[PDB]
């Protein structure tokens, strides 16, 4: 009965629904500005290097089901994803001479090839298992724990929970290639560097727990 | 956002049918007007239509022609109320020397019509550019239009739709120096999907209205991402950096009668039949430089990634070696019958394509010793003097080839 | 699962009228359709069959054919529809040499096509051919695919229901030629059903129509069990290695108006009617290689050890001096009525057939002394020069004559 009238009428499923929506199109906007800060300036373009820490409003009958260890948790993955589409974008918007170019498909691929893992194998598969499952709750109690079992889980796919300083820093390292590299626009002491970490970063992933592998072809 | 500069005949039609294709997916009437059964619709129509206070929408196009048939019949269409009147530009009253000196004259107009266009746009992306290069209205008008564009708006994308004479066929007698003086345009200012009669009419067989019928289609799955917001890919420049000249292919080019065979049709299979040089629709171990697949329908990353490695495995492509493909994932139309289970369209880039200069530039020196049809070309006032213009696009051409 | 490739008129209907077989089998309707009552089915399907989104079934067939009027006729039968159009070939304008040149002239399509469909199975086993050794166009193409299959998968295995020409009746006037180059193709990458006129008409007496359907029921009684699954024989190589030239004969080969004669048919008789040299269907003390009998019906482990033992004893067979037979049991299909108890189908290797061989030999030799009918063979590239392709292959096939 709670959770018949909990589908509407206090509508929690819908809030649910709407909550990882709006991050993880409209969020494209917002972020291509804050490429070219302030606090309230913010506000009005969301209305419309490592902060941003974003919150909600939940009603009391959800409150027990979004806690508010939860916000951050989602909020974690938030920070982390637009770093992704920072690199991706900044590689992008743009169009020995010629050699850059050739260091441009030799990077904007790896930056890329991440994206399009963590994004469609990590939050897109789980997501499409999380929807299947809420659609048949029938407990106050086991809603928390199919809730519960996305999150930890999400963040443990997504690596960023432990082995950082062994695995999540080389892939953070190397991130700061995507920003030195955007700026100038050495050179050969760039692939020196670039051919080191990336062979850095596969005999270091090579350890593989399992799913790792899908990305380890590249 | 996006424009369409839309050149020629060719030009012209390629953006009737484009259009056709758009309203007929985002569920448009032919007059504007928005069908019932799509007023709730969740697709982005922004970036190719803005919509008026009389709730029709309008298209971010552009008509030009130096000559008023064809467009005079496109207003005699069902879909002619649809166009803007003020944009669509046609002159009062064969040549690309005749057609640069044109543009040269007809500067202020075009420009303001595209200036009005641009300002009702808050994130312009790009311009998309619909013509053919051989005959005299589309080289050199467009060739004209490029350059000022290149000057005007340097921070603006710029997409073209070039198709190329067919060569197996003996059409325009004078269609190497318009086809070489666009390509030179091309990579002086071009950003970024070559095209030909000759395999388009190829892949149709095994009227112009089929073969631009086909053309739409293409254009249309290359920018259904864009039009149908998803994850990645939210973007035409993240569609570019992912590859950068290019081809094309499309796997379900099925006639409206050859629907009887249901064949299942899985992604792998799919993606397999979009390398082969048979579904390129264009015409030295010559290897690739870059391959996107765009994959509409249901598609399990699963399935997508077993693909991917047994492909990689039965190694049915070459790659450079000197350099480290990409496959992204729509949502179709939620309108037009899906009658594919699941289908790809490809945009690569091969150093093979190189041989369609190499033929052109064998043309072209063909005739250059010679000097065959130069008599019109000194008439106008950039070959009044002098063909330096000539020998400095044949060396650039020459100097992509050796590239390449 | 497995692929099917046909030649020539004799193999294009031999493929028609064993897909109708298979059809009535698993209860697959004439258009691809399932029937209801067999919606639960428990029938494998894979094996010969993959199902389509439109929830057909599309046969693993090929169609092949130097002529188009029998495939044309073919898809005016009410079972037209079934078949996939994109796998079947035609041509588009009586030798062995002219076939060959074909199958070099027209590789890459046919290759294609076998590449589609190989790629849809994840265990394909290995391959079937159903093609005639003397007509032109069977013998020529089955040679030059034989080859380039063999050379192009080495790990798939390759199993042939080839026919005879009839030799009592004087059909192919160049019949030698053909038969014994085929031959030397079959022994050169053949894996593994030797098939004449002459004693299958002599069984079907004491219309083309009736005798393929007598062969196509052989077929369909051979592929059974890998059909239904069961304990023992759950693949095609597990046939192959308990045997390893064949000879084939089915007991129930009872016209429709013969079933009055309800006989009271136990394993024992059938299994003893499978030795006759009457029931063999093909036409020095001669023995055998290796027998395998496949029983359908019901059945009693303990009948068949009986009947093997009294047999043994009765010593109606004769065995190799120097060297150490088999009987699978499988189940019908659960549609197809029962008007037999229990019936058998045998697959054998005998050395008697090497005799068809020595009696072609002794057609060709015939020939070769006197040169006949070469001129239209000198015309093709491949006997252009000289016939040294025909001595190796005649002296192939005495080598195996020697063998046997």
């Amino acid at each position: 009965n709670l959770m018949q009238t909990l589908k509407k009428d206090y509508r929690l499923v819908e809030y649910l629904q709407a909550m990882r929506n709006f991050f993880l199109d409209t969020m494209y906007d917002f972020y291509t500005s804050i490429f070219d800060q302030n606090v309230s300036f913010l506000n009005v373009q969301l209305q419309e290097l490592d902060g941003l820490t974003l919150s909600y409003k939940v009603p009391w009958p959800v409150d027990i089901v979004i806690s508010l260890e939860c916000q951050k948790i989602y909020n974690q993955v938030f920070l982390l994803l637009l770093q992704i589409k920072w690199a991706k974008y900044s590689l992008d918007v743009l169009l020995q001479i010629h050699r850059m170019f050739l260091l441009r498909v030799k990077l904007m691929h790896f930056v890329n090839s991440l994206h399009n893992y963590i994004m469609t194998r990590i939050l897109h598969s789980t997501g499409l298992e999380f929807q299947h499952q809420v659609e048949e709750a029938k407990d106050l109690d086991q809603l928390i724990k199919i809730h519960y079992r996305y999150l930890s889980t999400i963040h443990d796919r997504c690596l960023l929970r432990e082995k950082v300083s062994f695995v999540k820093e080389a892939i953070m390292k190397v991130l700061n290639l995507a920003l030195m590299f955007a700026d100038g626009w050495s050179i050969e002491k760039m692939e020196s560097d670039f051919k080191n970490c990336h062979m850095f970063l596969v005999t270091i992933l090579n350890k593989a727990f399992p799913h790792l592998e899908s990305l380890a072809l590249s | 956002e996006i424009i369409t500069l839309q050149l020629g005949q060719c030009g012209n039609q390629i953006g009737f049918e484009f259009w056709k294709q758009l309203c007929a997916e985002h569920g448009i009437s032919p007059e504007g007007i928005v069908e019932e059964f799509a007023t709730e619709g969740t697709d982005r129509k922004d970036v190719f239509f803005y919509q008026a206070d009389d709730e029709h929408y309008i298209p971010r196009a552009v008509l030009l022609d130096l000559e008023p048939r064809v467009i005079h019949s496109i207003l005699n269409s069902p879909y002619a109320k649809l166009y803007n009147p003020e944009n669509i530009y046609l002159s009062e009253h064969n040549n690309w020397a005749s057609g640069f000196s044109q543009g040269e004259k007809i500067h202020e107009d075009i420009f303001d019509i595209i200036d009005r266009e641009a300002d009702g746009s808050d994130s312009l992306e790009g311009f998309v550019l619909c013509h053919s290069i051989a005959g005299g209205t589309g080289s050199g008008l467009g060739s004209y239009l490029l350059e000022r564009l290149n000057d005007r708006y340097p921070k603006k994308l710029v997409q073209t739709y070039s198709v190329f004479p067919n060569q197996d066929e003996m059409d325009v007698v004078v269609q190497p120096y318009n086809s070489l003086l666009t390509l030179k345009r091309l990579t002086q200012n071009a950003d970024c999907v070559v095209l030909d009669n000759t395999a388009l009419n190829r892949i149709a067989t095994d009227s112009f209205s089929q073969i631009n019928q086909l053309v739409s289609t293409i254009m249309s799955a290359s920018t259904t991402t864009l039009r149908y917001p998803g994850y990645m890919n939210n973007d035409l420049i993240g569609l570019i950096a992912s590859l950068i000249f290019l081809m094309t292919g499309y796997t379900p080019l099925t006639t409206d009668q050859s629907v009887a065979s249901v064949r299942k049709t899985t992604v792998l299979d799919v993606m397999r039949r979009l390398l082969q040089p048979k579904n390129v629709m264009v015409s030295t171990n010559h290897c690739y430089i870059a391959i996107l697949n765009i994959i509409q329908g249901e598609v399990d990353p699963t399935q997508v990634h077993k693909s991917l490695q047994r492909i990689r495995e039965r190694k049915l492509a070459n790659f450079i070696p000197w350099g480290p493909i990409q496959v992204a994932l729509s949502r179709k139309s939620p309108y037009l019958p899906s009658a594919h289970r699941v289908s790809g369209l490809m945009m690569a880039n091969h150093t093979s394509i190189s041989s369609l200069f190499e033929r052109t530039c064998r043309q072209y020196d063909k005739l250059r010793k010679r000097e065959a049809f130069l008599e019109q070309f000194r008439k106008e006032d950039m070959f009044k003097d002098n063909f330096d213009e000539m020998d400095t696009s044949r060396e650039i051409v020459q100097q992509l080839i050796d590239e390449y």
